[PDB]
C-alpha cells in the first residue's frame, strides 16, 4: 500500500476532484492509505474521513 | 512457575506474549499501548496506558 495509495492518488487526479470521503472499516485502514490522507498537505485536496 | 507477566512493551512482542497468557491462563499486564485488532478474541490481559 505505498504503491496502491500512490495509485487511488492518480486517480483523484486525472478525474480533477476537490473533495473526497474515504470511508475505511478498521483502523488498520488508517495505514493502508496513509499516502492519501496526507495529500491535502500538497495539493487541493480536502478530506473527510468517516 | 510465575503468577503474571508484565509485558515486554512493544507492539510485535506483546501480541505474541499475550497469545501464550490467553492460553495457560496466566494474567499479562500491559503497560503500554498496542494495537488491539477488532477480531482478538482475548481476555487474560489488562492495560495500564491509558487508552
Amino acid at each position: 500500500f505505498s504503491s496502491l495509495s500512490r495509485a487511488i492518488l492518480d486517480l483523484v487526479q486525472f478525474f480533477k476532484w476537490k473533495t473526497v470521503t474515504v470511508v475505511y472499516d478498521d483502523s488498520t485502514g488508517l495505514i493502508r492509505l496513509q499516502e492519501l490522507i496526507k495529500a491535502p498537505s500538497r495539493y487541493n485536496l480536502r478530506l473527510k474521513i468517516r | 512457575g510465575v503468577a503474571a507477566i508484565f509485558g515486554p512493551s512493544h507492539s510485535s512482542s506483546a501480541n505474541a506474549v499475550q497469545s501464550i497468557c490467553n492460553a495457560l491462563g496466566v494474567p499479562h499486564i500491559q503497560t503500554r499501548w498496542k494495537h488491539q485488532v477488532s477480531d482478538n478474541k482475548d481476555s487474560f490481559y489488562v492495560s495500564l496506558y491509558p487508552d
